[PDB]
This record gives C-alpha cells, structure tokens and sequence, in this order.
C-alpha cells in the first residue's frame, strides 16, 4: 500500500476513518491540535470503495485517548488491520471493522498519543503512534 | 492530566 | 554523539503487516 | 505590550527579527521546522516601525542554536530586551541591538530550542524558550 | 506542577 | 498480588526473572543503568518458590530492547502473564514460560524502556513500562 | 544507543 | 579543577554548599530524589578550607526550585562562580557570596532541575544543570 506519516503534534481533536463489517479498516484521517489550532491532516485513502465512514469527535482538551486496541489478520492472504477501538477518559468508540485475527492493545497510564504513521492499500496495512508527555 | 502535550520552558528574560 | 537540529519523539509500533 | 506564544515545533529553520542601534529589539518571527517541512510562524510586530530587518537562515538540520545571549535594560522608563546574539554549532549571529545593561545567556549542552513566547510593545518586552530533545 | 519528574508509561498487560 | 514500581532510570543492563514450565512468570528483577553506573533494582518475588531462574545480560550501552511480547492466560484461577520474550537489536531472549493464551506485543520504533512497574502474587499478574528518549 | 538523554543547560563560569 | 557530573534524577531534596565572601563558592553536594528515595550525591570539595557552610533543605515534593542565578568573576586570576541564589515556589535562599562580576540567571517557567555537573578546584570553576518534565 501507500505509506504515510502525519508526524507529531500537540494532541488529537478528531478521527475520521471508514470500515467494512466483512473485511477491514479502510480510509484514515486525523484532525490534530497544533498549539491550540486544529491541524487538518491529509486523508489517507483506500484503493477501493464500499466502506462506512465514522466521525470520532473528541471534546479536546478535557477528552483524550487512553487506549487503542484492535485486531490484525489475513484478508485476501496478507496481513492488515481488521478492527480498531478507541477508548477515551469519557467513552468508547468502536469496535469498527471485523474483530477476528490476532488482538493487540496499547493502554496508556501516563502520556498522550500525538501522531500517526502507517500504510494504506485496499485496507490499512499497518500503523504506528507517536507518544509524548 | 489534560489532552495538551507539554514541554520544558525557560525564561522569561526582560521586563 | 552529535545531535541534529531535529526534535525526537517516542514512537510505538507498528501493528499490522511486518 | 501584546503577549504572544508560538508554542512548540520540531526545530528552527530561520529567524527574522528587527532592531535599532539606539534602542532595542523590535519585531520577531520564526520559520520553524514541523515534521521535516517549514512552518511559517506568526510575525510578532512592534507598535512602531523604522527598524533594521535581519534574516538568520540556518543550514537545517545540521546547523542548530547552541547559545542565546543578550542584554536587558531600560529604554524610556521600562525594561526591554536591548540586544540578542545567536550562536550555533557553526557560526555566530549578532550582536543585534544595543549591548548595554544587564547581560543574560543561555548556553545549551544537550537538547534544542523548539519554540518562543513573550511580549512585544514598542520593543521586545521579554521572552521565554521551549526546550526539548 | 509537582517537584517530581514524570515520564511516559504504557500498559498494563497481563490483566489490568 | 503485591504491587511494585521501580520508577525511571537511564537504561537497562540486566534482567533477572524466573518462570516455571508448568505455570507462568514468577520473580522479576532489573539491574538498571543509572547515569553510567549499575543500579541494582529491588527483586520482586512471587509468594511461592520453585521457579527456574534466568539472567538476561545485555551489552549496555550498544544493546537495547526493541520489542517485548508474551501471552496472558489462566493459571489455577488467576489471569497472569504466562510467557515473556525480549527482542533486542542484537538478538532474542525467550520465550520463557508457557506460550499459550492471548497475545500482546509492544514494539518500539523510537525510544527506550527505562523502568518497570506491576504486580506479582503467586505469578506475574500484570506490568507496565516507562518509555523515554 | 541504549542511554537515556536529558536536556542540559550551561555551563556558566570558566570555559 | 576536578570535574564532576552527578547525572540526572527524579528531583531535588537538599543542597549543601560553602562560600567565602572574600572569594567564591567552595564545596557543592546535593541530596537528590531517586524515585521516592533520598540519593546522597558525592561531596565535591574545594582543595582549600576557610569557607562558611550552607544547607538548603527543601520541602520535597511540595517545594522545588523555580530559578537559579549568580555571578561569575576573577579570583587569583581564575574565572570562577563567585555567588549563587536559589529561588523556590516557597522561599529564596541566598545570595551566598558577593554579588559582583558578570551575572547569569535561569528562571524555569515549566519543568524541573534534576541534576548538576561542573568542576571545583580551590573554588567552583563552572557548572551546568539537567532539566526535565
């Protein structure tokens, strides 16, 4: 797929992703906070259509992500991120996608997620997160 | 904690 | 070590295809 | 004066300031690095004009500031930043302004300046610096 | 602000 | 279990843990680097004995951990960390213990593990890690 | 490398 | 002088120094905090005697240093640190030593002093400070 790297910022204001209830995660985009102003990240798009969009609007700065979890697994033979769930200090968003395969989770006791990078083809191939105090 | 990232800040110098 | 002028940040991952 | 706060970025690419040989520092603006691309900072301008502009273009990322020094002193009854000097691992830029009053200097053994905040009226009233690895 | 330095902490794993 | 929290240090020189093939991880102790000299961490011990000890001696500072993984599952009614594997930039240590249950993995792209906290009763119940540049 | 880093300001005094 | 470098810690609990108004700062020793416990730093001593001792006991973690300032100047031909003042969020300790020479000051708006390094011969020759969140 096509790789991307949004970089690191001051926080997160909104996540706009799309999913398919039979395959995996598709489109991924994020509105970060950059020293008080919204920073509209570019939309990283799947190579195919048919996904369902969801808008996760956080109440920044009092609301912030405390855990990112999901599933990675085979779809058409290769490994991709099949499901995602975002837990904040106020509520839970997801699961989105198909909860099958190998689970994973990143709970945060102290600190914040301030950036995303990864790759997207037909589906989200992989991703990493920037962490900071 | 808040959702805002922080950084060390030194100063101010001046008035 | 010689530092560059680029600020560093902790990064965790990746999860997905290796 | 009018307070300002640029916040923190990933480095410094260029500093554009102005000064007067008989008074003190005037305008202050920074072109920061943000995740490997330039980010044009807000231009913080004096309540007056008639200053001499200076452009300090750094050879980013290999060239970076190792020491900020200068002088604070009285001008028309109030304390202002009268002079500034920026020393990098390769060259010295300054002094700009009037080198008299009380000196100050911030040498950095490890780490980087990644942002500025302060206040500017007729002249630069005061300033602080964000430091990070 | 406290007089104690802080650092990023991830986890826990194994349960909670 | 009894909670523990070593806090943060400069790096890791050695890890001394124990496990049992019939069950899970038991004792856990870390020899940290503190400003260039070794600092002997508290030995966090299981409520019971009979485990097999193992010493992971890293070639600090050139060798460091890049990924920690393992499995969580039920042992005699307790949900615990049944296995651990430490992968450094030089080699892999483990798996130590029993590799069955739900998997978890913490891959680090940039940064270092500089401390451990958690809880140990009959076995390693759970643990978190301090990460820093 | 495996050594944790920290911001350091100074020195003040003799060179 | 003999160089020294205590390294970085979790915070500061007490500072023990000595000074002579006719000359400069002499001895310097710090009791740091290391994850909750007092860490007794090595005493860095002057090669000579005749100094007045000072003990700065901070109410850690409620009390912490917010600014370090002083003066550097010549004594018997050597450039040394002649005076020091430590301001916390509760009280001001100093100045210790005569306030003459070239001034310097490090006010901290966000963050903490977590370590000291330098060199001491007959007097404190120079010093640097580790800063962290």
């Amino acid at each position: 797929g096509k790789a991307f790297d949004d970089g690191a910022f001051t926080g997160i204001r909104e996540i706009n992703l799309s999913y398919n209830k039979e395959t995996a995660i598709g489109d991924f985009q994020v509105v970060y906070d950059l020293n008080g102003s919204p920073y509209v990240g570019q939309n990283h798009k799947s190579f195919i259509t048919g996904f369902t969009p969801v808008k996760i609007s956080l109440d920044f700065p009092s609301e912030y992500i405390m855990e990112v979890s999901g599933y990675t697994g085979n779809v058409s033979g290769y490994v991709v991120v099949r499901s995602l769930t975002f837990k904040t200090n106020k509520k839970t968003y997801g699961p989105y996608g198909v909860t099958s395969g190998t689970p994973f989770n990143l709970p945060i006791e102290n600190g914040l997620i301030v950036g995303f990078k990864g790759s997207i083809g037909y589906w989200l191939d992989y991703f990493s997160m920037y962490l900071s105090l | 904690q808040s959702g805002i990232s922080q950084t060390v800040i030194v100063g101010p110098w001046g008035a």
